[PDB]
């Protein structure tokens, strides 16, 4: 059994991540696991010759009481050289399993390990910390999918004949299921397939639930529909209005600003004129529907911002060029934190299913917290690229 | 003996070939014995001329060899040391041994591949003679990676020792090696030796009980005792003249003391350093800065000490208010029996508020603890969760505080005023824009100089606050101001600001509207 030659793109270097510092509730878990993965070979001690690193985490997992490992090869991905059925969208489901453990089979290029190196903090630094490295494909390393995808189409070559009527997409250590079948069948075949992976030597991703993307509509602009219309009223009808004309050109204000004629008060009802009330119908009869033209290109980055509603309302976006949205959504129902997760994660599985790429995001959070707790709540596989922003105020109003 | 650890030079880069420059015969004399004496003990040997590279050696008796070619041209290791542990964070001991680790590096083999070009020159006293050339078998002081590979090599010499004895510490920082336990005196110095051997069979040669040093152990700007822990002396300079130099080392060291001296204050210090020009320039002190330093060096006068920490007992943190943009806080275990101490001053924005300000200390001191203790700390602070509920569900940024309890030590933070979720019945309506106009007829056209598109924007907003009754309605078009009001800010950088956040602490109702 010979490893497969892998280098990073041309030119580049090892990354050398700095390890965000972790809960010795969190480190002990990491020394239990690792020290495990070594007795078996899976990772190995490294020395001071090798500068790399790689931030590593424990999280949990739904239906266990095993922590899970979570490496950030973020960047490591990003320096490895490089190597979608339109189908698993419109499925009635998806289960998401964890086939991550499949990996720890296959060797590592021996001059590649050294660019998995991440480290096990202490606390308070009182030892120097284990720094270990891999030798078997890692989980979370982009080329783990790729140098195994020949062994695992061996694998699923059966299943896949046998079960044509299944969608099996796989992502990163992430292999998406999906059928039409009733739901009571669907999880009893599932079962089948995770036992003829047994069958070659694996969990249930988010629970042992099914995502469904049959309904996963678009989030539309609305307004608001109300009996008696004050002048403030109309001035946040007219305020949402422009914004959303940059979207769609065709709304037309003209008539409305013409009720906010002057200075009047800001309670003062204003009663619509037809001219208004068409235009209004007219307004929001545009709106019904997201705008037209807008494709996806695999060429560009997906973009994904989320919006605090408040009350445990979030609302996100996904576009690859300004006002140019590909998806829109809400998310509700826990603390802030707890929640965005959930969200980030349910956005980023949906890219997954849609796209097959995880978005690049903007998280309205000052980021030292989002470090400090992330953790606690992530359950996936992956970990999508992200930065940390300030929510303008009108932009909160024009959603929701 | 010990695992040579493989060394290689950065990629495409060569050897060094930087020749030895002219030395004394004196000097030749002298380093010939260093090295003939070197070369017995195996540290280095003699190599062929057919070894193209060089490094400088001079003296100082002692032996100096330049090698900052090579470590130029030598690959990057893991980091020796980021972080330091903090005396919060370690534990109480009964008894706790510092042991120097003479002539570490020598003690440890150096990448067999590597050796060649460590390779230097000894001059011939007679020009008509070549000198000798030498070449590594060991970490050579003053080498890239001696430190890391030193380091590395003493974990695993360790390990063992380590495992026989899981009731002993042991911290390793740079050539000092700190033991710990919570054994009888005698039993204590007894393993010390013990170990001490355990060194000594790997070269490794440690100083004599009666030779090492005793607590109070000074270690990175502190003091500690087995039991307890403080900062080394500070001593404040009793003087007619300061000179901003003075100054700033001064305020500099007050800090410093912040992380156990709790009450330490440098506002009016810092204060000083405004508008100066030089170093040299000497400031007067104004009367309250006299008094700030007076009570300092009060503080000052008596030491606090810290102790240290109990990971059977909970950690308790507290925070308050001590002036605007500055809070203190507190970590314990044992009521009051303080392990730490500090403030934040950290106004991260140009405006903010104390609900927003204090929850970003919650995250300093949170990220603090996890770093020293590894958990967070039970809070106490001076909010109620009503107020923080409150202005949490509101703003658009999320947030998050771990478990904590209100403590009823003012001052408790609270908003100031809150804008009206709908515009006000029977309230004046201003529209601004440099002034404004009401739906009530009135107006009001100021004119400002030395102004910014931004400050004008507010300036219209101030005005109309003004003017306007006890409850207001007001419509601008700077998004800019809309953001900043509606953050319902406390405190701001910004004057004028100031005078508006007044202006609103004051209305009975406030409603601000956006529009284009
Ligand atoms: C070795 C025991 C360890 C510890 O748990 N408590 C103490 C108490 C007093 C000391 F002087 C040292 C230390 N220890 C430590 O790591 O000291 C480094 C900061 C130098």
């Amino acid at each position: 059994i010979e490893t497969v030659p892998v280098k990073l793109k041309p030119g580049m270097d090892g990354p050398k991540v700095k390890q965000w510092p972790l809960t010795e509730e969190k480190i002990k878990a990491l020394v239990e696991i690792c020290t495990e993965m070594e007795k078996e070979g899976k990772i190995s001690k490294i020395g001071p010759e090798n500068p790399y690193n790689t931030p590593v985490f424990a999280i949990k997992k739904k239906d266990s009481t095993k922590w899970r490992k979570l490496v950030d090869f973020r960047e490591l991905n990003k320096r490895t050289q490089d190597f979608h059925p339109a189908g698993i969208k419109k499925k009635k489901s998806v289960t998401v399993l964890d086939v991550g453990d499949a990996y720890f089979s296959v060797p590592l290029d021996e001059d590649f390990r050294k660019y998995t190196a991440f480290t096990i903090p202490s606390i308070n630094n009182e030892t120097p910390g284990i720094r270990y490295q891999y030798n078997v494909l890692p989980q979370g390393w982009k080329g783990s999918p790729a140098i195994f995808q020949s062994s695992m189409t061996k694998i699923l070559e059966p299943f896949r004949k046998q079960n044509p009527d299944i969608v099996i997409y796989q992502y990163m250590d992430d292999l998406y299921v999906g059928s039409d079948l009733e739901i009571g069948q669907h999880r009893t075949k599932i079962e089948e397939l995770r036992q003829h992976l047994l069958r070659w030597g694996p969990p249930f991703l988010w629970m042992g639930y099914e995502l469904h993307p049959d309904k996963w509509t678009v989030q539309p602009i609305v307004l608001p529909e109300k009996d008696s219309w004050t002048v403030n009223d109309i001035q946040k009808l007219v305020g949402k209005l422009n914004w959303a004309s940059q979207i769609y050109p065709g709304i037309k204000v003209r008539q409305l600003c013409k009720l906010l004629r002057g200075t009047k008060a800001l309670t003062e009802v204003i009663p619509l004129t037809e001219e208004a009330e068409l235009e209004l119908a007219e307004n929001r009869e545009i709106l019904k529907e997201p705008v037209h033209g807008v494709y996806y290109d695999p060429s560009k980055d997906l973009i994904a911002e989320i919006q605090k509603q408040g009350q445990g309302q979030w609302t996100y976006q996904i576009y690859q060029e300004p006002f140019k949205n590909l998806k829109t959504g809400k998310y509700a129902r826990t603390n802030d934190v707890k929640q965005l997760t959930e969200a980030v994660q349910k956005i980023t599985t949906e890219s997954i299913v849609i796209w097959g790429k995880t978005p690049k995001f903007k998280l309205p959070i000052q980021k030292e917290t989002w470090e400090t707790w992330w953790t606690e709540y992530w359950q996936a596989t992956w970990i999508p690229e992200w930065e940390f922003v300030n929510t303008p105020p009108l932009v909160k109003l024009w959603y929701q | 003996p010990i695992e040579t650890v493989p060394v290689k030079l950065k990629p495409g880069m060569d050897g060094p070939k930087v020749k030895q420059w002219p030395l004394t015969e004196e000097k030749i004399k002298a380093l010939v014995e260093i090295c003939t004496e070197m070369e017995k003990e195996g540290k280095i040997s003699k190599i062929g001329p057919e070894n193209p590279y060089n490094t400088p050696v001079f003296a100082i008796w002692r032996k100096l060899v330049d090698f900052r070619e090579l470590n130029k041209r030598t690959q990057d290791f893991w980091e020796v040391q980021l972080g330091i542990p903090h005396p919060a964070g370690i534990k109480k001991k009964k008894s706790v041994t510092v042991l120097d680790v003479g002539d570490a590096y020598f003690s440890v083999p150096l990448d067999e591949d590597f050796r060649k070009y460590t390779a230097f020159t000894i001059p011939s006293i007679n020009n008509e003679t070549p000198g000798i050339r030498y070449q590594y078998n060991v970490l050579p002081q003053g080498w890239k990676g001696s430190p890391a590979i030193f380091q590395s090599s003493m974990t695993k010499i360790l390990e063992p020792f380590r495992k026989q004895n899981p009731d002993i510490v042991i911290y390793q920082y740079m050539d000092d090696l700190y033991v710990g336990s919570d054994l009888e005196i005698g039993q204590h110095r007894t393993k010390i030796e013990e170990l001490r051997q355990h060194l000594l069979r790997w070269g490794l040669t440690t100083p004599d009980k009666k030779h090492q040093k005793e607590p109070p152990f000074l270690w990175m700007g502190y003091e500690l005792h087995p039991d307890k822990w403080t900062v080394q002396p500070i001593v404040l300079p009793e003087k007619d003249s300061w000179t901003v130099n003075d100054i700033q080392k001064l305020v500099g060291k007050l800090n410093w003391a912040s992380q156990i001296y709790p009450g330490i204050k440098v506002r009016q210090l810092c204060k000083l350093l405004r508008g100066t020009k030089a170093l040299t320039e000497v400031i007067p002190l104004t009367e309250e800065a006299e008094l700030e330093l007076a009570e300092n060096r009060e503080i000052l006068k008596e030491p606090v000490h810290g102790v240290y920490y109990d990971p059977s007992k909970d950690l308790i943190a507290e925070i308050q208010k001590q002036g605007q943009g500055q809070w203190t806080y507190q970590i314990y275990q044992e009521p009051f029996k303080n392990l730490k101490t500090g403030k934040y001053a950290r106004m991260r924005g140009a405006h903010t508020n104390d609900v927003k300000q204090l929850t970003e200390a919650v995250q300093k001191i949170t990220t603090e603890s996890i770093v020293i203790w590894g958990k967070t700390p039970k809070f106490k602070l001076p909010i109620q969760k009503e107020t923080w509920e409150t202005w949490w569900t509101e703003y658009w940024q999320a947030t998050w505080i771990p478990e904590w309890e209100f403590v009823n030590t003012p001052p408790l933070v609270k908003l100031w005023y809150q804008l009206e979720k709908e515009p006000i019945v029977g309230a004046e309506t201003f529209y601004v824009d440099a002034g404004y106009v009401t739906n009530r007829g009135r107006q009001k056209v100021v004119t400002l100089t030395d102004t910014t598109n931004q400050k004008t924007e507010l300036q219209a907003i101030y005005l109309a606050l003004q003017d306007s009754g006890l409850e207001v309605n007001i419509v601008t078009d700077s998004q800019y101001a809309l953001g900043i009001i509606q953050a319902q800010p406390d405190q701001s950088e910004s004057e004028l600001v100031n005078q508006i956040i007044e202006q609103l602490i004051k209305k009975e109702k406030v409603y601000l509207a956006w529009v284009p």
